[PDB]
């Protein structure tokens, strides 16, 4: 098809008196072109260039002098006019053109660069200096001074180049980099006494308060390069004081590199820790909600063995950042910001009366009617036990259960009273625990296990019987297992049998029927298992074939292990 | 689509060992209390590397 | 958060009790959870009431 | 090349967790920088997803983006 490309491609593809008389035609072409357009200056340049070539250079001057009357702020024309005079070798005319150009446009850089270069290529170099001297009178900004300096360096005048810098710093010296470049110029030539003077005068120039510390680091690193290193520490160390928060971020990165050699035992660890300390404080100023920054900060200060009052001020700053959401998913990291504080007060500061206040302040801050940290109530309880104050410890756990009855609290309180050999107090707490969480069959088992460990069988039986009477349980199977296993441990098989009887009266589930048979198999009353299997298999005629099969595989296991081939025929005809 | 699969992971109601009838929470609280108040109390229970950079310097 | 709480509680109980001579009365709480989870995974977007 | 691979990876997580509505937007967002003329393994795995976890109203949505995206490359 012939769409865009082929149509437009096809459209695209279609696409010496005689010399004197020719020259007259060109002049008319230029002059009439000038007449109409006037601001045409590109053609005004071409007419000037064209006349030049012919040796009509005398006329070409006339063209450019007319062209300058039209624009005069003409920097293209001025360049072309001078360059025309230079190629012609007119150099006094070329000088006159530049002397006009720089007079009329003293702040067009191009003329001073071009003019100094012309005189330099002629080896006029006294005159080339005078051009740069004349230029500097205009206070031209940076690049003019750098080009004059570089000019004197190419001659290797270096003390005259130094004079230019000293004047350059007077006009420009508000900019630090001019001082640093000056000092680097003195250093590299080897004048190093001048380089010290240059930095020290730069600091005196910028002052005491508005410390230009990029000078100070530059000064420090120069002295480091000298191997003055005592001076280099001094400069860095001096800077750290007056600079302390914001600008030290630069100082510390050089100061720590400095010490990384010479610091090695005491100097490295000091600067890195103090760097880290201010670096964590930056994170805390950005976001006091950054708990991971507080934990990492507190690690540093504890390994420092920092003075106690400073670590307390840092913990209490960290702790005041209570989560804004008031939902426990956000508190899970924040709560250890209190626990670490109590561990520090107990283990390191050893001020137990102040660790009470840490826990009271902690529990007065948790939104208990919405959620609790059982860790807090547990740790606060065990702390008073280490103070031998059971009355306080019981009050703590008591209000814990009273405000927010929670499983982790009950377990901890019960385990405490068990360790205290306060078995009758454990019992009262289990009854409260069961009232809290009645469905938790594990607690009914753990309650009966307490009674079993204390040797009161009839206590344990009454718990289990009241347990299996409950309208709901998380795992009746776990409880029925536990009570069967208990009656097996009593060897009162005639009651353990009754448990399977009542359990089977609750459900005809095949696994209960199997375990009823396996119970008789483990008594060794193997006929009871067969009578159970028959009682199951003859009654479960309406059970599923796989249910009956799983039942009858258990009997086939029974008879193949006993080896009664006559019974296996009965099994084979089940 | 309801994401049934993760919700399926918490297993519950393993076996029919229950009557599926329950009392109101306050009288169920009393049911435990009035039953578990029957638990006897028959007797009391008692049942009694090298420093060497640093080593030469120091 | 609720799901993983219930799951970890049930599984820990399973590991404590099981491996005893009167087991098998217990319905395999961790493995039955696995069996339930793989069965439920097949599911589809329903169409639309309006169309 | 890897962003498609990561899209298959991410869809496998959302489909095992059962966030099947998110899985479609993973595939559909990957389908626009895939072509059915050489990336057939991507379209097969999305097709095997949509026949399993999808239905007529979204299977046709798959076939719409398929013919749209191939048209982007098949300028001939
Ligand atoms: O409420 P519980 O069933 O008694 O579970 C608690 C509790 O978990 P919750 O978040 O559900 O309350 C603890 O959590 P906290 O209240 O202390 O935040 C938790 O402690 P961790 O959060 O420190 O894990 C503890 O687990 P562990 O004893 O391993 O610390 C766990 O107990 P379980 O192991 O009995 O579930």
């Amino acid at each position: 098809q012939i769409t865009a490309e082929q149509l437009l491609r096809e459209a695209k593809e279609r696409e010496p008196d005689e010399l004197k008389e020719y020259q007259r035609k060109k002049r008319k072409e230029f002059e009439d072109g000038i007449r109409k357009n006037r601001m045409q200056l590109a053609n005004w340049i071409k007419y000037g260039k064209w006349e030049e070539s012919i040796g009509e250079i005398q006329r070409a001057r006339s063209v450019f002098e007319r062209a300058l009357d039209v624009d005069h702020r003409s920097i293209s024309i001025w360049l072309q006019y001078a360059e025309m005079e230079m190629r012609c070798k007119q150099i006094n005319h070329a000088r006159n053109v530049f002397d006009r150009a720089i007079t009329i446009m003293p702040r067009a850089m191009q003329f001073w660069l071009k003019y100094s270069y012309m005189e330099e290529v002629i080896e006029n170099i006294p005159g080339a200096r005078q051009i740069f001297e004349r230029w500097i009178e205009w206070e031209p900004p940076e690049q003019a001074w750098q080009t004059y300096i570089n000019f004197e360096l190419r001659y290797k005048e270096i003390d005259r180049a130094r004079s230019v810098y000293q004047r350059f710093l007077h006009v420009h010296g508000i900019n630090v980099q001019n001082w640093i470049k000056y000092a680097k110029f003195e250093e590299r030539n080897g004048y190093i006494g001048n380089a010290r003077a240059a930095y020290e005068k730069a600091m005196e120039y910028f002052g005491e308060e508005d410390i230009n510390e990029t000078v100070l680091v530059a000064f420090a690193l120069f002295e480091e390069r000298q191997k003055e290193h005592e001076r280099a520490r001094g400069i860095f160390k001096y800077g750290l004081d007056n600079l302390p928060s914001n600008r030290t971020e630069e100082i510390f990165k050089h100061y720590t590199q400095h010490e990384k050699k010479f610091g090695e035992r005491v100097g490295i660890e000091d600067v890195i820790i103090s760097k880290r300390k201010t670096q964590y404080e930056k994170m805390v100023e950005e976001n006091g909600y950054n708990y991971d920054a507080w934990f990492d900060y507190l690690r540093l200060l504890e390994n420092e063995e920092t003075d106690r009052e400073e670590v307390e001020d840092v913990y209490e700053r960290a702790i005041a950042n209570i989560p804004p959401h008031s939902e426990k998913r956000y508190w899970r990291r924040y709560i250890y910001l209190w626990i670490n504080y109590a561990l520090y007060e107990e283990l390191v500061a050893k001020d137990f009366d102040r660790a009470r206040q840490v826990y009271k302040a902690c529990i007065d801050i948790i939104p208990h009617k919405t959620f609790t940290f059982a860790k807090v109530w547990i740790m606060f309880a065990h702390f008073e036990i280490r103070q031998l104050d059971l009355n306080a410890a019981r009050k703590i756990m008591g209000v814990a259960i009273g405000k927010c009855p929670k499983d982790k609290l009950f377990r901890a309180y019960i385990d405490l009273e068990l360790q205290l050999r306060e078995f009758d107090r454990c019992r009262k707490l289990y009854e409260k625990f069961l009232e809290s969480s009645p469905e938790s069959s594990q607690t009914w088992i753990k309650f009966a296990e307490l009674e079993t460990l204390l040797g009161d069988t009839d206590r344990s039986r009454a718990v289990f019987t009241i347990a299996v009477q409950q309208p709901a349980l998380d795992m009746p199977e776990l409880l029925w297992k536990a009570y069967i296993d208990f009656e097996i441990a009593c060897e009162e098989h005639e009651k353990a049998r009754d448990l399977y009887e009542t359990l089977l009266q609750r459900t005809n589930h095949i696994k209960v029927w199997i375990s009823m048979a396996e119970f008789e198999q483990t008594i060794g009353n193997f006929e009871g298992a067969r009578k159970a299997f028959e009682r199951a298999n003859q009654s479960l005629e309406n059970a599923e074939k796989e249910e009956r099969l799983m039942l009858l595989e258990a009997w086939k296991e029974c008879e193949t292990k006993s080896g009664d081939q006559e019974a296996l025929k009965r099994v084979e005809t089940m | 689509t309801p994401a049934g699969s993760v919700a399926a992971t918490p297993f519950r109601d393993q076996m029919r060992i229950n009557e599926e009838i329950a009392g109101s929470a306050l009288e169920q609280k009393a049911s435990l209390k009035r039953a578990l108040a029957s638990l006897p109390t028959p007797k009391n229970d008692f049942e009694v590397w090298i420093e060497d950079a640093s080593e030469r310097a120091e | 958060e609720q799901i993983v709480k219930i799951g970890h509680a049930s599984d820990s109980v399973r590991q404590y009790i099981d491996g005893t001579a009167t087991s098998g009365l217990l319905t395999d709480y961790t493995e039955s959870a696995r069996a339930n989870a793989v069965a439920a995974r097949t599911m589809r977007t329903p169409m639309l009431k309006d169309t | 090349d890897k962003s498609r691979a990561m899209s298959l990876r991410y869809a496998q997580l959302e489909t095992t967790v059962g966030e099947i509505d998110r899985a479609r937007a993973i595939y559909a967002h990957a389908a626009e920088i895939s072509d059915p003329k050489v990336h057939v393994k991507f379209w097969d795995t999305w097709k095997n997803f949509e026949v399993a976890h999808g239905n007529e109203a979204t299977v046709r949505d798959m076939l719409r983006v398929r013919r749209s995206v191939e048209a982007s490359y098949n300028v001939n």
